[PDB]
DNA sequence: ACACACTCTCCAATTCTCTAA
């Protein structure tokens, strides 16, 4: 509960897989406060946040999409990365709730314009085509390349199963 | 008859005689590897001033 | 509450990581383990949650808190094979006892973690909760402690004792020989692991091995290997051999016969005994195969499933029945057979024995289990050592104990000392009979007079009192001190032995057994017969004898041996010469032949001789259709001479008095 | 209530149809021959025994016939009085 | 309660599985051909297990010559006529090679769940056609040739599966699945009676890539007045993909029968 | 409404145990 642990005590993986790691609460505090603290701190050489002047913009533009580079991530705090690849749909649920406190940061009631920010992730270092997946790829995250053959109108979908909604296509 | 006395096995005892890569990777950085926060909150400030 | 539960698997996983860890600097990649403080204190506590708390609440939940956190895997093993792999290479050269007090007390938590699990209608319905679960991470410990640097913590448990070991037994302390009962303490549950037994609540009529264990790291094979590299059977030899001087053997001696039952137990002593060679058996076992499909053709029709016709038989009395298929047409017996298999009712069924873990009492054991080459030499030169070396100094001791101790005895112990018994005697006797090297002088302790009253006593107060499982050992037991006695008699005191054997009180004793064998599990009557095929061979060789052979001869043992008998699809080939030999002594020698005309036998006959079950080359044919032929010779001339028979057939015999004595003659 | 149950009992041996019929055929029904082998003759003698089972009581297996006779065989008065009877009669 | 054990549960066994396992474990050892230039022997399955172990490979491939030459002839003949019966016999030898020369191969950080292993054969006496499959052949070890006409896409083929229930905190592992999707009978916790609502936990099961792909016979093999059959086969591990539309082939497996599930 | 699959319930058939002649 009130305890937390270093990132060195993260460099062992100590239940029998990454999800169930991950989901403890003791390591998903850790991993939390790690997140936010790499997010409120990464340079450029020049000094000047690159986050700090990303968050900044997203205000100004009333959007809802919040950027990450993945080198960025892989640069320090590497173990996160490793993580990210292994887990993203637990790993972007943390990011996501770190993502939305950094906001609030530089937008106070920023919570009345969007209630909800998504973390997009760029420059994933490795590529396949359709040929190359295999079962082995299952849950995992991928980067892929092709042309779009066919396209459906957008439609709404209930978000939670009083009601709310999302876009689909 | 045989006997495997005592004093015989303690003497006897001791004297006997590509994720590939990418993996590789982050764990050689991961083992490798306010003021801080100043920048972040320079760029914030930055809309007080400019 | 589950706040409180988790709070105390929390606190449990901070003392799981105040013990220490390895070292960040190394550049050692990776280096082992290094060492925290308040480990004492964190050492002691966690004995304490198990001893104050779960013991006295009766709970398994701490366990489960250790298993979930994974602490004997994670630090207990390194901790310890640290300390001794760091002596051993002070050793080769040629506060640190602060370092020797962690060595105790982690090997302590190993003994508790991995001792094995008894439940009753008095644990608690904690325990009965987790008991399928604990199950399956004891199995992990197994796999685990046998694998590490393959096995070296074993070696760090002899090294305990060889400090105690040490100097002499004139100065050993309590405490100090606490050392040498908890060693061997420990090597008793590394054996007695083994897959779970599924078990559930009986509410409604309707594998446990987890995904990182398989059965070759579990098998008893594989301890053999792990133990004779780690130097254990060194251990126990001189253990148990100079055991008669001095160490004080109330401390050794029974946890010293557990280790020796528990891996006897599931070894059938012809596999230790030879009697290409693979393939060539193989190949023959193909022709048995072969056999069968041929049995499987000969009831085979040639044209396909629709084809078939229809088929009406008339009776006498000019009735007809109706049946259908392309054989019933040519065969009667087959279409006789078909026509009452349709019938749906069967007769419901009646069915003894639980508490203790598998062994030959309750499974069958024409089973084997098996071993490597350097495993079955290795194996065969241990307990031949031991039995050359030990067995007599170990007997010896036991029994002069139990014969003081025998009002507060337990079920196991007592099960443990009638199939250590029996397994030694037997296999010594086969080693004999097979070469001239060996001798019987080895195993001959067995019949001093102490220990002939104390199987003797134990098979008594057990039948008394219904208990039929150590009446099943000890019936094993008895058996054997009789195989033995024949054996020396084919050569003083022993005859003096066999009177005292065969007093009247015994007579009554051994006469009884078979009868109440009807009702009971295959096994038992299969140990009832073989144990009457014995004492009746003895008594045979005494020269009485005709009082004790009218003694046996009565209906509820024939019914026992029909009973046994009909399922000779599962049975050997040895024991259908036993059986048939009681029926020539009852036919033929006896003259009681009133017995056996009755008619489950005539079915019995037709089914076992016919081209479905007994094949046609094996030995049994020659004893059976010999056996047949003369029953039916008599039965003729009985029939024939009183015509009133064909109405006795179907009924037992008729007791009264006036008309019995001409019906049974 | 719900149908009671059909079973055997030892009214339907005692009957005319029961077992009176297999002491007044049985010398004429089977027939032994050193000439036959073993299993041979074997086999024969359970053909009548058979046939006249399923004709009194078609409910069961065979076996079952034989083994629920030893029941009532044992224990019913009656019959074992129709039994020392089939016995005195050979004393007669 | 009404606690009871399964004290009856021990179970029939088959002798001649267990010999051929310990059979083949032994020419998996000692097959012990010589050299290719000297009288040497050479042991070159134990070569082939040290070279998958070097590359962390999956499949090994045995010689049906070198088979066909050992004791007598019997466990090829085993092997061939009776296959569907005798392969998980011969997994059973080969893991235990493997863990006794190489048992860094046993496994695919957390736990490392076991490698699936291969077996495979070539070198088969002779080649049947489309036209030559007869359900007498049912479940033996044959090969066959022809064209690719079609293939399907890869996709996941469940393999062992695991359930957890809804009702309690209780789950259910290595259920088999045959030709269908197939889940657990009972709730294992004797405190809770649901049957419904499981669900099938994807990081604890199993799959393997499965291939479906199309042939036809040989154009110069046709007899006369006739037309050419067809034939639709199963390819599975490391072998999807390798097949090309248009291609001539030369498979060889066991032929099976699919029910209407 | 018409064959099916599945659940629930009650009643008597059966075997086991104790007592006395
Ligand atoms: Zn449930």
């Amino acid at each position: 509960l009130r305890e937390e642990l270093t990132l060195e005590s993260l460099s062992n993986v100590k239940a029998n897989s990454y999800s169930e790691w991950i989901t403890q609460p003791n390591v998903s505090r850790t991993i939390a406060r790690e997140l936010k603290s790499f997010l409120l701190e990464y340079t450029d050489e020049t000094g000047r946040s690159v986050y700090g002047a990303r968050i900044r913009t997203l205000g100004e533009m009333n959007s809802e999409s919040l950027e990450v580079n993945y080198r960025h991530l892989a640069e320090s705090k590497a173990i996160l990365a490793l993580f990210l690849a292994k887990c993203p749909e637990e790993m972007l649920k943390i990011f996501d709730l770190v993502a939305m406190e950094a906001t609030e940061l530089h937008y106070p009631d920023y919570a009345r314009i969007h209630s909800e920010i998504h973390v997009r992730i760029s420059d994933f270092p490795t590529i396949y085509s359709l040929r190359e997946l295999r079962e082995s790829n299952l849950s995992s995250l991928v980067r892929v390349t092709g042309v779009v053959t066919r396209r459906t109108g957008v439609f709404p979908q209930l978000k939670y199963v009083k009601t709310v909604y999302r876009n689909y296509q | 008859k045989k006997f495997f006395s005592k004093e015989s096995f303690l003497a006897d005892f001791d004297d006997s005689s590509d994720h590939n890569v990418l993996l590789n990777t982050l764990r050689k950085a991961s083992r490798k590897q306010n003021p801080k926060s100043s920048a972040f909150f320079e760029s914030m400030v930055e809309d007080i001033i400019e | 509450a589950d706040f409180s539960l988790t709070v105390l698997r929390a606190r449990i996983a901070l003392l799981a990581t105040a013990i220490g860890g390895p070292d960040y600097t190394s550049q050692i990649d990776p280096p082992p383990y290094k060492l925290g403080d308040d480990c004492l204190a964190c050492l002691k506590d966690l004995k304490r949650w198990f001893k104050l708390v779960d013991d006295q609440q009766k709970r398994w939940d701490v366990a489960m808190a250790v298993a979930e956190y994974r602490i004997l895997t994670d630090d207990l093993l390194p901790i310890l094979i640290d300390w001794e792999n760091k002596c051993s290479l002070a050793a080769k050269l040629a506060n640190k006892a602060y370092y020797d007090k962690i060595a105790l007390n982690c090997l302590q938590l190993l003994v508790l973690m991995t001792w094995p699990l008894i439940v009753t209608e008095q644990s608690s319905s904690n325990q009965i909760t987790l008991y399928g679960e604990l199950k399956k991470h004891q199995l992990v410990y197994k796999k685990t402690i046998l694998s590490m640097e393959s096995g070296k913590v074993l070696r760090a448990a002899i090294r305990l004792a060889l400090d105690v070991i040490k100097i002499d037994r004139l100065s050993r302390t309590p405490r100090d020989n606490m050392v040498l009962k908890l060693v061997l303490n420990f090597f008793r549950n590394v054996i007695a692991i083994e897959p779970g037994e599924f078990t559930i609540n009986t509410k409604k009529s309707m594998d446990t091995l987890p995904p990182n264990v398989s059965m070759d790291d579990i098998s008893l094979n594989t301890v053999i290997s792990s133990f004779h590299k780690n130097k254990v059977f060194g251990f126990l030899l001189t253990l148990t051999s100079s055991l008669s001087k001095e160490f004080d053997q109330d401390f050794i001696n029974i946890p010293l016969l557990e280790i020796m039952f528990y891996f006897t137990k599931d070894v059938n002593q012809e596999l230790l005994f030879p009697r290409t060679s693979a393939g060539f058996e193989l190949s023959k076992l193909l022709q048995k195969e072969h056999q069968m499909r041929k049995n499987v053709i000969k009831h085979t029709s040639a044209r396909h499933s629709r084809f078939g016709g229809l088929l009406s038989i008339q009776t006498p009395d000019k009735t007809r029945l109706t049946v259908s298929g392309s054989q019933a047409l040519v065969d009667e017996k087959i279409a006789l057979q078909k026509l009452d298999d349709s019938k749906k009712w069967n007769k419901r069924i009646i069915k003894a024995a639980e508490g203790l873990p598998n062994s030959l009492l309750n499974s069958q054991t024409g089973k084997a289990i098996f071993f490597t080459e350097s495993n079955g030499k290795h194996f065969k030169e241990f307990i031949n050592n031991f039995i050359d070396s030990g067995f007599n100094i170990l007997l010896h001791s036991v029994t002069n104990y139990f014969t003081t101790e025998q009002d507060r005895m337990v079920t196991l112990e007592q099960v443990e000392y009638l199939l250590f018994f029996a397994w030694f005697v037997k296999y010594q006797l086969l080693r004999s009979k097979i070469d001239n090297s060996a001798d019987i002088k080895q195993v001959s302790e067995a019949l001093k007079e102490v220990t002939f009253i104390l199987v003797s006593s134990l098979l008594r107060s057990a039948y008394d009192l219904k208990n039929w499982t150590v009446t099943h050992a000890g019936m094993i037991a008895f058996n054997e001190l009789l195989n033995l006695v024949s054996r020396t008699k084919a050569a003083t005191d022993i005859e003096f032995i066999v009177s005292r054997l065969f007093s009247d009180e015994r007579i009554q004793l051994l006469s009884n057994l078979p009868k109440i064998g009807s009702k009971y599990s295959l096994q038992f009557m299969k140990s009832c017969i073989e144990l009457t095929h014995s004492v009746l061979k003895v008594l045979e060789q005494y020269s009485n004898f005709q009082k004790v052979q009218a003694n046996y001869m009565t209906e509820p043992v024939i019914e026992t041996y029909i009973n046994f008998l009909e399922r000779f699809r599962e049975l050997e080939d040895d024991s259908i010469k036993k059986v048939f030999s009681f029926f020539h002594r009852v036919f033929v020698q006896a003259k009681e032949q009133a017995l056996l005309f009755r008619f489950d036998l005539i079915i019995l006959l037709r089914e076992m001789l016919s081209p479905d079950g007994l094949d046609r080359m094996s030995r049994s044919r020659k004893y059976v259709s010999q056996f047949s032929d003369y029953f039916l010779a008599r039965l003729k001339k009985r029939l024939k001479k009183s015509p009133a028979w064909f109405v006795g057939l179907l009924f037992p015999p008729l007791h009264n008095s006036e008309v019995g004595f001409y019906q049974r003659y | 209530k719900r149908r009671p149950q059909v079973k055997l009992t030892a009214e339907k041996l005692l009957s005319d149809k029961g077992l009176p019929y297999v002491l007044k055929n049985a010398h004429k029904r089977i027939r032994i021959s050193s000439k036959k082998n073993s299993y041979d003759n074997l086999s024969n003698i359970i053909q009548f025994y058979q046939l006249w089972a399923h004709e009194l009581f078609p409910k069961a297996k065979f076996k079952d016939f034989m083994k629920i006779c030893q029941t009532v065989g044992k224990t019913d008065p009656v019959l074992r009085e129709y039994r020392v009877s089939l016995f005195r009669d050979e004393m007669g | 309660f009404k606690s009871r054990a399964l004290n009856h549960v021990k179970k029939v066994d088959d002798v001649t599985g267990e010999k051929v396992r310990e059979a083949f474990e032994q020419f998996l050892e000692d097959f012990s051909v010589q050299s290719t230039d000297t009288g040497e022997v050479e042991k070159v399955y134990r070569a082939q297990i040290e070279f998958m172990k070097i590359y962390d490979l999956n499949t090994i491939y045995i010689d049906y010559q070198h088979l066909s030459m050992r004791e007598n002839g019997a466990l090829a003949m085993a092997i061939s006529e009776q296959y569907y019966r005798f392969l998980p016999f011969l997994q059973k030898g080969l893991r235990r090679v493997v863990r006794k020369y190489a048992p860094e191969l046993l496994n695919t950080s957390p736990e490392q769940t076991e490698r699936v292993f291969q077996i495979s054969f070539f070198n088969l006496p002779t080649v049947h056609r489309i036209r030559d499959i007869r359900s007498e052949k049912i479940g033996s070890l044959l090969s066959i040739s022809g064209t690719v006409t079609r293939t399907s896409e890869v996709r996941p083929e469940l393999y062992k599966a695991s359930f957890t229930c809804d009702m309690c905190r209780a789950i259910v592992d290595n259920v088999e699945q045959s030709f269908k999707y197939t889940e657990p009978t009972f709730c294992p916790n004797p405190s809770c009676e649901n049957r419904a609502f499981w669900t099938l936990n994807v990081t604890r099961s199993r799959f393997l890539d499965w291939q479906k792909v199309r042939i036809q016979e040989n154009a110069n093999e046709i007899p006369t007045g006739s037309m050419p059959r067809t034939l639709d086969v199963i390819l599975r591990g490391d072998s999807v993909e390798r097949a090309k539309p248009g291609d001539r082939c030369k498979f060889t497996g066991v032929e099976i029968v699919v029910p209407d599930v």
